[PDB]
RNA sequence: CAGGGCGAAGCCAGAGGAAACUCUGGUGGAGGUCCGUAGCGGUCCUGACGUGCAAAUCGGUCGUCCGACCUGGGUAUAGG
RNA sequence: GCGCUGCGGGAUGAACCGAACGCCGGGUUAAGGCGCCCGAUGCCGACGCUCAUCAGACCCCAGAAAAGGUGUUGGUUGAUAUAGACAGCAGGACGGUGGCCAUGGAAGUCGGAAUCCGCUAAGGAGUGUGUAACAACUCACCUGCCGAAUCAACUAGCCCU
RNA sequence: CUCUGGCAUGUUGGAACAAUGUAGGUAAGGGAAGUCGGCAAGCCGGAUCCGUAACUUCGGGAUAAGGAUUGGCUCUAAGG
RNA sequence: GCAUGAAGGAUGAACGAGAUUCCCACUGUCCCUACCUACUAUCCAGCGAAACCACAGCCAAGGGAACGGGCUUGGCGGAA
RNA sequence: ACGUCGCUUUUUGAUCCUUCGAUGUCGGCUCUUCCUAUCAUUGUGAAGCAGAAUUCACCAAGCGUUGGAUUGUUCACCCACUAAUAGGGAACGUGAGCUGGGUUUAGACCGUCGUGAGACAGGUUAGUUUUACCCUACUGAUGAUGUGUUGUUGCCAUGGUAAUCCUGCUCAGUACGAGAGGAACCGCAGGUUCAGACAUUUGGUGUAUGUGCUUGGCUGAGGAGCCAAUGGGGCGAAGCUACCAUCUGUGGGAUUAUGACUGAACGCCUCUAAGUCAGAAUCCCGCCCAGGCGGAACGAUACGGCAGCGCCGCGGAGCCU
């Protein structure tokens, strides 16, 4: 459980196949003016020799905006992955995967920088981050 | 000088040497500790790995995200026809260990068990135990056997029954029975002998050894892989593509000093076919074998309280590379060592089960019976016909018939 | 010393212009011109081999391929 | 002296200790040893010292210092004591005076010098806590109960840090 | 790929299909985070029709870049 | 300006298997490794070398020409 | 602080004993093991320790100590994650392990120096990295070796050994604190890093050369096929396989530090002197892996040849050793 703050859930997220290693450029699914998110580091990762930190849906990452509004660029943002293309198994045996990899820019408190989310938000991400689930259009 | 970056060692040195197991049948290296207060009971059983399917069940795990939610869990089917007790062996506690004190065999031994005593049954005269069995009939033999039982009563502290599987009830080429010693726990030593004497020549069903919702251990020999390099055997990092002389290696097999290769360095050699003892494999279902009731054959061992379909545990088309499971079986959560058709030793837990996962009561809702010999699509023969309707072969069969 | 690309001068027709000249289409086929064979060479894999097929080779990939081009034979230059 | 030199001892070793060499028997030694390896204490050996949760254990030589110990063992210099010590259990711990200077504060107790006297059993120009200064507690000093040795400093052996 | 013509796999054959190699290939999700360095591999690729920048010694750059199309069958029109 | 500088200084379009940096696209370079194919390796029949070699071949400490396979003191030592 | 005593060989020097009929040089990469002068994690003592955080010290090396930009770099420095991103050795561990960026041959360029040939701990660019089939070591593989032969079932000497850390929930917005802030044990749900499996499921592979599609050619054509070093491509059984799917990972004992009890030494006191107690990621064992020139129990033990054998008759002698 990487999330490290008060207000968590008695139930804990189960392990999900992670398909987005550091270096992944994922789409930005909010209306902040950023077009993509370039991962630079995943939160909670201790790792081992040679293993690139990797994230899945629900994982808070640190990302930089490579294309988008100029004031959002050239700085590090806390972002949360909401959609991934790597298929992952839920506990009910469903191997779910999305059309694109997507994230949203947030702050350390988990509150979301934007106001709306384009596309669906994974159920794993929605349960872990209430603020993102509030702004979600659909939960997949 | 020190290694620049810290990294854990590759593999465990507690499973050395990585050699081909000296035995094919799983060996119980330690039986559960004897509590004389417990009723007299066997501690182990022999089964055969048929294959794996998956189930659906509701989880009662308060505080979990799967509490009161249905999950899909892989399970392993272990065919366990009843075992026949053919002997009793006594052990005495000595300052050098446990010593086999006396062995007493039953009067009648099946050809299944007798095959275990011969490398070439076909060429043999099958004389094993032919003179021993007369002890149970001769008056001198009867007294001698009673002396053995009384001496075992007076001196032995560990009592085990010698039991064998019934290979005639299994769909395997092998007819030679796997024989093993199963320790008898509970009660006093006198009660152990009385209990074991009655069971002589008798069958012991698996449901008398194990129960529903029980954490048991599975002992067996893993799947053999042959001669393997360090990359596969020890999972060492592959060397760069530019590496001359090959890259599926370990670059440095030791420092200059000590001037010998250490035992802790990864080396190529045999992988798999190693004896292993996995623990805390939960029993999900003790299935009944095919039964003949009032003329008809009862085979709905794969039916649950929520799926009343009359289907067997056998997937459509049968278990791949094993055969058809017609005897009793045990459904174990998760995977177990060994190939298909591998004989597995099921042992009671050496630990005290008090965790919530161990105390969980399993209630199955669905057992997948789709074919594993490809992408299985239909649970039963019936619904495949119902969905697809008549075929060309069906018309021709009904055309030829009438 | 395949086959293709680009299209120099010269030439033809049409249009514009007071003239100087200009514009458009075509023709033409130049160049130590380009892509790329045979040939000639030998870049990189620091690939193969490295008690070799070989006392310098092999494979893929490469440079050039009408020129200060490649090549046989004849002939000349001989140890400070 | 080794090199040019073996031999006994030092486990081992060019140089150390003993001793220098023809081939042998007997006897005796050196340095060094005598639990067992391994010849010799298998002596009713002598007198002590030392306990190590890194003991110690033999020239060269193959590991250690300053410093410390209320471990223990000796030894040195003082001091108290059957006119009552030491320990422990209890009371007093006074007046000049809040001695002088200095200091905003300084009344025994921030600092520097003086460190004296009626009053007894004793009480200081105070061994400490304490206050802005006080006050207050407390110490030396002395008395009640008690009834034989005790207190302080230092020193060096083994051991310990 | 085939015909004419030639040959018997390049100084051996049989069985098996372990590791490690040499040669070839594929790989979810990511996409140079590997590495001294994109080394190696991969991407691109023909033709037709569009569209082609900075700069320039005005010759080039240029297949710049970027985009679309492409099979089979049945026809229509044109070019002697 | 340690120690730039004028037949060489300064600049160039085009060219370059020349050295360097970035971006796109692209990928097993890597996360992180798996599987498949050919030819070996492997086993067999036939055939059959070479390098090298005091004597050989298990260690720890010691001392020693100050890093011993052999020596000393221990750990130990079981054919092929 | 002024002084002063040490330890280490992880720097550099000093020395020149060993190696010049040659011990492959830097760095990285890979991999194992070791040290502790402990960064974290377990148990603790102290604080100018209210809580939280932090600092000092003890037992302590069991376990972990990462992903990148620049640099050939060791070293630095920054970005980011983290429980923490400690420091070191092993011929400055590790080139018949690799790589060859640097250095350090021959080509060449620049600056400085030199009349010059040339030089340059000044910069730059290009520059062959050979051999194992021997012995040992190690890894697996057969076998030898007790018991007449042979088999089944077992025992355990000894060797190996393993699990790790984090987060959320509850406690609890509680103790503590004026407030700000803000713990902990029990319990619960998960995850990291490691380990050992496994293939039901998802993914990968695919020459079942399985089945469609398709280019060029070839068999006169259809049909059926073949060739193009796997022609190409789609989908793909079985098998193998991936934190790229799934499962499983454990109990005792004596104790360390420390805190104590009773209690002298020393009429008091005192955790220590005698005696006694609590006590931990350490240690030892269990679980687990192997199974001795180590045992055990049990089975069957050689035929139409008049054979092979066992046991008794302490039967008869004699033989070799
Ligand atoms: C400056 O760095 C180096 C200088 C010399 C050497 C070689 C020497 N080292 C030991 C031997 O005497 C000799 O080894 C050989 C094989 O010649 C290596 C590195
Ligand atoms: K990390
Ligand atoms: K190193
Ligand atoms: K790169
Ligand atoms: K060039
Ligand atoms: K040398
Ligand atoms: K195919
Ligand atoms: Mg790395
Ligand atoms: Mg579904
Ligand atoms: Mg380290
Ligand atoms: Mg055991
Ligand atoms: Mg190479
Ligand atoms: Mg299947
Ligand atoms: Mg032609
Ligand atoms: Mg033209
Ligand atoms: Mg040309
Ligand atoms: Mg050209
Ligand atoms: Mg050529
Ligand atoms: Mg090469
Ligand atoms: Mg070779
Ligand atoms: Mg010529
Ligand atoms: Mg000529
Ligand atoms: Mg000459
Ligand atoms: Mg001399
Ligand atoms: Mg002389
Ligand atoms: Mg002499
Ligand atoms: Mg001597
Ligand atoms: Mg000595
Ligand atoms: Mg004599
Ligand atoms: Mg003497
Ligand atoms: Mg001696
Ligand atoms: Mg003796
Ligand atoms: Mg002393
Ligand atoms: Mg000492
Ligand atoms: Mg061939
Ligand atoms: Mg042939
Ligand atoms: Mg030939
Ligand atoms: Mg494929
Ligand atoms: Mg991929
Ligand atoms: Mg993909
Ligand atoms: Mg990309
Ligand atoms: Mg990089
Ligand atoms: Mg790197
Ligand atoms: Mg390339
Ligand atoms: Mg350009
Ligand atoms: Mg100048
Ligand atoms: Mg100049
Ligand atoms: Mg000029
Ligand atoms: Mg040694
Ligand atoms: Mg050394
Ligand atoms: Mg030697
Ligand atoms: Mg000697
Ligand atoms: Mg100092
Ligand atoms: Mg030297
Ligand atoms: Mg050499
Ligand atoms: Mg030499
Ligand atoms: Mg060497
Ligand atoms: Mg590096
Ligand atoms: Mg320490
Ligand atoms: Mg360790
Ligand atoms: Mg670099
Ligand atoms: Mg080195
Ligand atoms: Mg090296
Ligand atoms: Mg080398
Ligand atoms: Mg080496
Ligand atoms: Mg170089
Ligand atoms: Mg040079
Ligand atoms: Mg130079
Ligand atoms: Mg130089
Ligand atoms: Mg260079
Ligand atoms: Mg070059
Ligand atoms: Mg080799
Ligand atoms: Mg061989
Ligand atoms: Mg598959
Ligand atoms: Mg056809
Ligand atoms: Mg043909
Ligand atoms: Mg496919
Ligand atoms: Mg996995
Ligand atoms: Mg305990
Ligand atoms: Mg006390
Ligand atoms: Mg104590
Ligand atoms: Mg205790």
């Amino acid at each position: 459980m990487s999330k490290r703050g008060r207000g968590g859930s008695s139930g804990a997220k189960f392990r999900i196949s992670l398909g987005l290693p550091v270096g992944a450029v994922i789409n930005c699914a909010d209306n902040t003016g950023a077009k993509n998110l370039y991962i630079i580091s995943v939160k909670g990762i201790k790792g081992r020799l040679n293993r690139l930190p990797a994230a899945g849906v629900g994982d808070m990452v640190m990302a930089t905006v490579k294309k988008g509004k100029p004031e959002l660029r050239k700085k590090v943002h806390p972002a949360v992955v909401i959609r991934q293309r790597k298929s992952y198994r839920r506990k009910d045996g469903v191997f779910l995967y999305f059309e694109d990899n997507a994230g949203v820019i947030v702050n350390n408190k988990g509150e979301m920088k934007g106001s709306a989310i384009t596309g669906p938000v994974a159920k794993e991400c929605a349960d872990l981050w209430p603020r993102i689930a509030s702004n979600a259009g659909s939960i997949a | 000088s020190h290694r620049k970056f810290s990294a854990p060692r590759h593999g465990s040195l507690g499973f050395l040497p990585r050699k081909r197991s000296s035995r094919h049948r799983g060996k119980v290296k330690s039986f559960p500790k004897d509590d004389p207060s417990k009723p007299v009971h066997l501690t182990a059983f022999l089964g055969y790995k048929a294959g794996m399917t998956h189930i659906v069940r509701e989880v009662d795990r308060p505080g979990s995200k799967v509490n009161k939610k249905e999950v899909v869990e892989a399970v392993t089917i272990v065919e366990t026809p009843p075992m026949v007790v053919v002997g009793i062996v006594g052990y005495v506690e000595t300052p050098r260990g446990l010593r086999t004190f006396k062995t007493v065999f039953a009067e009648h031994i099946s050809d299944e068990c007798k095959r275990r005593f011969y490398k070439n049954w076909h060429k043999s005269k099958k004389k094993a135990f032919t003179k021993y069995c007369k002890k149970w009939q001769d008056e001198d033999g009867k007294k001698q056997l009673e002396k053995d039982f009384s001496s075992m009563k007076k001196y032995c502290q560990v009592i085990r029954v010698i039991a064998h599987t019934q290979m005639r009830l299994l769909p395997l080429r092998q007819k030679k029975a796997h024989l093993m010693e199963i320790q008898v726990n509970g009660g006093t030593v006198a009660e152990k002998l009385d209990w074991a004497r009655e069971r002589l020549e008798q069958q012991v069903p698996v449901n008398q050894v194990f129960g529903q919702d029980e954490m048991i251990d599975v002992i067996g020999v893993t799947k053999g892989k042959g001669y393997k390099g360090v990359t596969s055997r020890w999972h060492t990092k592959k060397l760069p593509r530019k590496t001359h002389r090959g890259l599926r290696k370990v670059a440095c097999i030791g420092a200059w000093h000590p001037a010998r290769v250490a035992f802790s360095v990864a080396r190529a050699g045999q992988k798999g076919y190693h004896h292993r003892t996995e623990i805390n494999k939960k029993i999900y279902k003790i299935g009944q074998g095919y039964l003949i009731k009032d003329g008809k054959l009862i085979k709905n061992n794969a039916s649950t309280d929520y799926d009343l379909s009359d289907k067997s545990i056998n997937p459509l088309g049968g278990f791949v590379h094993y055969g058809e499971v017609t005897n009793d079986f045990v459904m174990l959560k998760g995977c177990v060592v060994g190939t298909k058709k591998r004989v597995l030793t099921l042992r009671k837990s050496l630990l005290v089960q008090t965790k919530r996962r161990a105390l969980e009561k399993i209630d199955l809702k669905f057992i997948d019976t789709t074919s594993k010999f490809g992408h299985g699509r239909f649970q039963t023969m019936e619904e495949k016909k119902a969905f697809m309707g008549p075929l060309k072969k069906d018309r021709i069969a009904k055309e030829e018939g009438a």
